[PDB]
RNA sequence: AUUUUU
């Protein structure tokens, strides 16, 4: 339903490098539930998996 | 006190073994577990203890209905696709929509299509016309575990209706499971 | 003396300037998950040295007993291990009538005969080792109807004997582990032979450690009607086996000088 | 008399490097006896030292 | 297999 919120990752300090190091790197964002996570009512489906 | 590891600073390459219930905190925050209902709806026994539609068959003759039972990629039962192996009781809910007659129902994990030609000891429960029954088929599988994905992950279901006159109809089938044993969770499924 | 104090020089300061609402800041310092360590792992005759190890992983609440509690395979757990010591048919020749005494019926290359063909239980392992030290348990079987008679000499001949065989007097071979077995009386002979050599270990795939032979003590006296095709079979079992020296697949290696 | 065996050092993973590091390095192989080492009979000489 | 419920 309603979004979890706005997720923003801004640059604080330019990624520094040297002659033998990359001028840009790759990033990965993962997500999971907390130790207090809970789910409650089972409802119909909004999509079909494979 | 709290270590920097529990404050967000960690390393993805140091997560093994699988299953680390590490606590995450910061000032003005702590894992708060608040319950709304007297029990869990996440427990495998509870969630799956609730049926879900499977398929429907429209009969005209007294022929037999053989169908490879499998886990759903459609209802709340899809949560099973997160696992690889299953084993345990299987609840089959059958609705016999007919004016006058009887419906023979049976279930087996045996792949042979000839051990079913007769229905001798494959559980021929009888649902009178216009009735519905819920039979719990035991794990009479020849394989210790049932890959959860297989087009026949669950054993085959048989339906040989015993009609009386020109009467015809349709047999809607939905199902759930009693106490399910799932193992070795695999990666989440994709969408169509 | 410094460079780590970041935790109690920030955790305390606040704890010193805190009001009823408690501290407005907490700081904790410690070592990174990726520390400067070295890991070493050793398997059979192997050693893996890693100076940049990572936390080992494994499935959820795993069971490494690896033993099938249902025994879908009803056999001893150590079946595969002992398999190579299993009893096998080493030879089967036919006792050709009219063979004078002393005549050699059949021989058997010891110990390389247990790896005689790729269909020998011990053939598998025998290929990954150049050295061998083992004991034997032979069972020479010879069947003959009651009407017929005769006798054969089943004797073990170490390399020393095999080497100088012609220099030895037959009829004295009874000094070696043997079994004068009188046909029409015994159908099988049993011989338990321990590791015998002038070297601690014998080269795998070698005729060293001697060889078992079967001679004609007294020729076969086969009556007119009686059958005339007597077969002599040699079976072998390894009382104890030991493969030590590692080597490429079935490559001739010299353990000797 | 008989050789001690075949000694082989094969490459498992190509030696990696960067702009300011060597693309190839030097190696040295040393040999000694174990703590269980023993020698037995003294014999004649096969060579003359200096 | 308090792998019906306490």
């Amino acid at each position: 339903g309603h979004p979890i919120g706005l997720f923003q990752i801004e640059v604080l300090n330019r990624l520094t490098y040297n002659s033998s190091s990359p001028s840009e790197v790759y990033c990965i964002v993962q997500g999971k539930m907390g130790q207090d996570a809970r789910f409650f009512c089972p409802t119909g489906s909004v999509v079909t998996f494979q | 006190t709290m270590s920097p590891n529990e404050l967000g600073l960690t390393s993805a390459q140091d997560d093994g073994p699988l299953g680390q219930e590490k606590p995450n905190y910061f000032l003005n925050f702590r894992s708060m577990n608040v319950d709304i209902f007297t029990v869990s709806h996440t427990k495998v026994d509870n969630l799956f203890g609730r049926a879900w539609f499977f398929m429907e068959h429209t009969f005209t003759n007294e022929g037999q209905w053989r169908v490879p039972l499998e886990f759903p990629k459609q209802g709340h039962g899809s949560l099973s696709l997160l696992f690889a192996y299953f084993t345990g009781e299987l609840n089959i809910h059958v609705l016999f929509l007919s004016e006058r007659g009887f419906l023979r129902v049976a279930h087996t994990y045996d792949t042979s299509n000839d051990r079913v030609n007769f229905l001798s000891s494959n559980g021929v429960i009888t649902v009178p016309a216009g009735e519905q029954m819920t039979l719990s088929a035991p794990y009479y599988s020849n394989k210790p575990l049932r890959t959860v994905r297989d087009n026949n992950s669950l054993g085959y279901l048989m339906c040989k209706p015993f009609l009386t006159g020109t009467s015809t109809g349709k047999i809607e089938v939905y199902l759930s499971l009693r106490c399910p044993n799932f193992f070795f969770p695999l990666p989440a499924p994709k969408v169509t | 003396v410094g460079n780590e104090i970041g935790g109690n020089l920030l955790t305390k300061v606040a704890d010193d300037a805190s009001n009823i609402l408690g501290p407005n800041c907490f700081a904790t310092t410690a070592e990174p998950e990726n520390k400067n360590v070295v890991q070493a792992t050793t398997t059979v005759n192997t050693t893996n040295l890693t100076q940049h190890p990572s936390a080992p992983t494994m499935p959820f609440s795993p069971d490494f007993s690896n033993v099938d509690n249902f025994h879908s395979m009803a056999y001893d757990i150590t079946t595969g291990d002992k398999n190579p010591s299993k009893l096998v048919r080493l030879e089967t020749h036919e006792w050709t009538p009219s063979w004078a005494r002393g005549y050699q019926i059949t021989h058997v290359e010891l110990p390389k005969v247990f790896w005689d063909h790729q269909d020998k239980p011990a053939y598998g392992q025998s290929r990954y080792f150049a050295a061998v030290r083992c004991g034997f348990h032979f069972q020479v079987q010879v069947n003959v109807n009651q009407g017929t008679a005769g006798s054969a000499l089943v004797v073990y001949e170490p390399k020393p004997v095999v080497t100088y065989d012609s220099k030895l007097e037959f009829g004295a071979f009874t000094n070696l582990p043997h079994v004068l077995m009188n046909l029409a009386e015994t159908t099988q002979a049993d011989l338990c032979i321990p590791y015998v050599a002038d070297t601690n270990y014998v080269k795998t795939d070698s005729s060293d450690l001697g060889q078992l032979k079967v001679y004609v003590w007294t020729p076969l006296s086969i009556p007119t009607g009686s059958a005339n095709q007597v077969d002599v079979t040699i079976l072998g079992s390894l009382l104890q086996l030991d493969f030590q020296n590692p080597r490429v697949f079935a490559q001739d290696v010299n353990i000797y000088d």
